[PDB]
RNA sequence: UUGACCUCAAAUCAGGUAGGAGUACCCGCUGAACUUAAGCAUAUCAAUAAGCGGAGGAAAAGAAACCAACCGGGAUUGCCUUAGUAACGGCGAGUGAAGCGGCAAAAGCUCAAAUUUGAAAUCUGGUACCUUCGGUGCCCGAGUUGUAAUUUGGAGAGGG
RNA sequence: GUUCUUUGUAAAGUGCCUUCGAAGAGUCGAGUUGUUUGGGAAUGCAGCUCUAAGUGGGUGGUAAAUUCCAUCUAAAGCUAA
RNA sequence: UUGACAUUGUGAAGAGACGUUUC
């Protein structure tokens, strides 16, 4: 980003004075909003958990957040994908328990 | 088979390869319905000038960003910088470029200057009919050529502030290199605490 | 605005309330034809979204196709040739079964144009698919600028040659280094890469 | 042209040029490279060492000129000024109106020490140089001026 | 009471709960119909209403 | 007992549409072996022949879920080149592209998701009149399980 | 280049302020199978099984955990040369 | 032909896994 001006090394590159462009709505692609951080909000409590939800909170207050995470990686398909799952269920728990 | 002192050949003719011979027979009258049809698109085009007004651009990789090169479009910044709407441009000579940002003022501030000069030499006609007639010019880019800059001048001094500019670029490297193992024993440092 | 409901309702398909529509309405669908004329879009927030809009013109279809893989239609397995190809049970269409949905549909409704079809249940032996169509001599659309475009000539029966959505999917249509070979078109763009070009002044 | 050919000469001579005992028939020995580890292996070994097997490491999706570096040598490098030009800067061999030579501009991206260059100072802008080619510079006057 | 597909209106009593609204599940698709001289209505609720 | 609604039917109902042919070039499906490897099964021939479905005057692709790692570039297609190269391969026979660079041609866009809610503002048809590739009025129907208008990410929307 | 028409109080563009900014799911993705590709701990395609998310998601040609960076905005569509 | 997963749902006896829950 602030360029050496010489051809190798740990920032590399000819030295250009420099503009910041305006920023793209695109790079705010999955932004949330409260339309649909409403609505998500609804079709849960209606909706309700499903079977591997139930059983995914299920590991949570028994053997461990690390065995639960295992399952919802295999589940799931992805470690991360499992990880931000796992963490919406502690918030589901939270709600039950402290109310 | 194999013989003789030759090189190995690597000619790929295994596959009915005939079937699909495109001889350029047609070469040359082809070029004369490339022209024939560009003769008769300019003159439809009433006096405008067959081809779009285009930026200077910086050009790719580190083999090329020497030279510069015409870009597709104008940016939306530079459109604006220019006091004009993108939607009006288009209907004029000019082209934009919606994707394609802005992060070199020299090219920017270079290309607004294209802009300016732009509207500033050509007469866009009233919406009625009648006009000043003018003669028909044929390319935008023959008369707005885009030129390499001036990068510096044909002499000056000597300037040897004693640093080896090949040490320079050595320990520039090794810095690259260790970078990472140095983020590590650093890291052990504050790990080192009592 | 129902629909950002729906949408969002639809993705909980393990939920009662979803389990238990998707139980009983493959239960009915299952009892009507292969291949049926549909009331209404089941997921109106999904036909819409796809191009289909409520009016005289549009038309919907719902089909049952039977699910798994292509058994090589060889006589008593015998592949008459070398160990590569002697495989019968282990094979897959190169198609979509939402493909062989659009086909079978387009076929039966020869008069209308295909715009685009979406999944709606299956189970063990069938997928479901709701098929959208619309009639391009219904002056409703041949009227609609938004939508004329498909009365042209040039989409006649545009599903079986892929133009349709899972037809440009299977077809592998995408910009990118992942579709090289399949993007301007897998045979065209194989042809090109094998076809001598030579000039008059040869190089 | 086929007037001048050989099997113009050979017309009314049985068996062309290829003799009686040894036929000329339909590929002997093989189509291609065909067995270059048995029958084909005295001329392969021979004419074609190290045709076979691996050798060094693999590199996917490898773009050359990632690597674009051309080389000059001081051999030459005075060959980037303009003839006319060159006459004037050689005797005026001053360090105050030094000339400036562009190497990127014209198309190098290092430069080498191959070669003697007449002492006068030169201001040389590139991307890379030999420690020896700087060496040489330096010593006649002119300096490296590292760009990109 | 009776729309199809269901999935249209499910999500409305708890709509309508989370803000307070006051819902009624009336019997009739094709008499809230009549009520706004169509053929069927699913929904209708007045909001303004004259003192 | 009366009238709606949903679904499903019937008519030589009112008007339309599909088929079949051609197939050099085009979009898919399906799919060999002869052959090459001096044998051969992987591989090769070949993502080819044959077989099937569907278009046009071009077809398809097309305004990036792209390329790049630059000082960055900017829909698609194509030619020159990249290059017989990176890579695949009983690493054998053999296969084998992409990015940048020059050129030809150039063109950009619109839906879904939004309360019109102080006015379904939209549309097929019938029917009368006219200036008939249609306009206007009337009527039935379609449509609120959403037809119009505004908005499409480059944005843009509501208010000052 | 002529002349009927018949459009207006209606359409559009631009400057600052402020608050919002809805963006496609049996999909993306993952496993496994077959097929294909120069794509090599897997290039595309398909079958079954699993099946997301919203400071998300995809990609970044060596698999994995972790931290950053960069680059576009998928799962709907039109379009001449 | 055998096993898993899918199609697959509701109530119990049990021996079992630490009033839910997989046999
Ligand atoms: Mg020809
Ligand atoms: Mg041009
Ligand atoms: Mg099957
Ligand atoms: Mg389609
Ligand atoms: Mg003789
Ligand atoms: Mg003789
Ligand atoms: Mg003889
Ligand atoms: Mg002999
Ligand atoms: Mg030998
Ligand atoms: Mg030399
Ligand atoms: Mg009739
Ligand atoms: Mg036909
Ligand atoms: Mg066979
Ligand atoms: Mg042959
Ligand atoms: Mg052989
Ligand atoms: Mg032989
Ligand atoms: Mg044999
Ligand atoms: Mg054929
Ligand atoms: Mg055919
Ligand atoms: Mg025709
Ligand atoms: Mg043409
Ligand atoms: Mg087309
Ligand atoms: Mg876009
Ligand atoms: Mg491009
Ligand atoms: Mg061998
Ligand atoms: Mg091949
Ligand atoms: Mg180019
Ligand atoms: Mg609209
Ligand atoms: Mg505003
Ligand atoms: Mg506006
Ligand atoms: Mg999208
Ligand atoms: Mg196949
Ligand atoms: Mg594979
Ligand atoms: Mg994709
Ligand atoms: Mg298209």
């Amino acid at each position: 980003t602030v360029k050496t001006g010489i051809a190798i090394g740990l920032n590399k590159g000819k030295k250009v004075t420099s503009m910041t462009p305006a920023p793209k709505i695109s790079y705010k692609k999955g932004a949330a909003s409260n339309r649909t951080k409403f609505v998500r909000s609804l079709v849960r409590e209606i909706a309700g958990l499903s079977p591997y939800e139930r059983r995914l909170i299920d590991l949570i207050r028994n053997s461990g957040e690390k065995r639960a995470r295992k399952v919802a990686k295999k589940r799931l398909g992805s470690f991360t994908r499992a990880k931000a799952k796992v963490e919406e269920m502690n918030n589901i728990i939270a709600a039950s328990r402290r109310h | 088979a194999i013989s003789k002192n030759l090189p190995i050949l690597k000619n790929h003719f295994r596959k009915h390869w005939q079937e699909r011979v495109k001889v350029h027979f047609d070469q040359a009258g082809k070029k004369v319905s490339r022209r024939n049809a560009r003769a008769t698109r300019a003159a439809k085009i009433a006096p405008r000038p067959l081809d779009l007004l285009r930026p200077v651009v910086r050009a790719p990789t580190v083999k090329y960003n020497r030279k510069v090169r015409a870009g597709r479009g104008f940016t939306l910044a530079e459109v604006k910088a220019a006091g004009l709407t993108a939607a009006y441009a288009r209907t004029i000579g000019i082209a934009v470029d919606h994707r394609r940002q802005n992060r070199n003022q020299e090219i920017f501030d270079a290309n607004v200057q294209r802009l300016k000069e732009y509207q500033s030499k050509i007469i866009v006609f009233p919406r009625n009919g009648k006009a000043p007639e003018a003669e028909q010019v044929l390319s935008a880019a023959a008369t707005f050529p885009i030129a390499q800059p001036a990068t510096d001048v044909e002499a000056r001094a000597v300037q040897d502030n004693g640093e080896s500019a090949f040490r320079t670029l050595r320990l520039a490297r090794s810095e690259k290199k260790f970078r990472g193992i140095r983020e590590k024993r650093a890291r052990e440092k504050a790990e080192a605490e009592a | 605005g129902a629909y950002k409901y729906l949408e969002e309702l639809q993705r909980k398909k393990q939920s009662d309330v979803l389990r238990f529509l998707q139980r009983v309405r493959v239960w009915e669908y299952r009892q009507k034809n292969v291949i049926h004329r549909a009331a209404r879009p089941t997921r109106p927030d999904k036909a819409r979204r796809l191009g289909y809009k409520a009016k005289q013109g549009f038309v919907i279809y719902r089909v049952r196709v039977r699910r798994g893989n292509r058994k090589r239609p060889v006589p008593k397995g015998a592949t008459y040739g070398k160990p590569t190809n002697q495989g019968v049970n282990e094979l897959k269409y190169q198609r979509s079964l939402r493909a062989t949905a659009e086909e079978r549909v387009g076929r039966r409704a020869a008069n209308l144009r295909v715009l685009n079809s979406y999944w709606v249940n299956q189970d063990s032996t069938y997928k479901y698919f709701e098929v959208i169509l619309v009639d391009p001599q219904h002056k409703a659309i041949r009227r609609d600028a938004r939508y004329n475009w498909i009365c042209d000539p040039v989409h006649k029966h545009r599903e079986a040659r892929g133009l349709t959505a899972t037809g440009k999917k299977s077809r592998g249509i995408n910009k990118g280094h992942k579709f090289n070979n399949t993007k301007a078109g897998r045979r065209k763009t194989w042809k090109r890469q094998n076809t001598l070009s030579l000039w008059r002044y040869r190089k | 042209p086929s007037r001048f050919t050989k099997t113009r000469k050979h017309r009314g001579h049985v068996s062309a040029g290829k003799g009686r005992i040894g036929k000329h028939r339909k590929h002997p020995g093989g189509r291609g490279m065909a067995g270059g580890q048995h029958h084909h292996r005295i001329n392969m070994d021979k004419y074609h060492p190290g045709y076979f097997g691996k050798v060094g490491m693999r590199y996917f999706h490898k773009q050359q000129a990632h690597f674009w570096k051309p080389v000059l040598n001081l051999d030459k490098l005075w060959t980037l000024i303009p003839e006319d030009k060159r006459d004037q800067y050689l005797k005026s061999a001053s360090k105050e109106t030094a000339p400036v030579i562009d190497t990127l501009a014209a198309g190098y991206g290092k430069i080498l020490g191959k070669g003697r260059i007449p002492n006068v100072p030169v201001i040389v802008k590139a991307r890379f140089v030999s420690k020896l080619a700087e060496e040489k510079i330096r010593a006649a006057g002119g300096v490296v001026e590292l760009i990109a | 009471n009776d729309v199809d597909p269901i999935e249209l209106v499910v999500f409305l009593p708890a709509l309508c709960k989370k803000m307070g609204v006051p819902y009624a599940i009336v019997k009739g698709k094709a008499r809230l119909g009549t009520l706004v001289n169509q053929k069927t209505s699913a929904v209708a609720a007045l909001t303004e209403v004259r003192a």
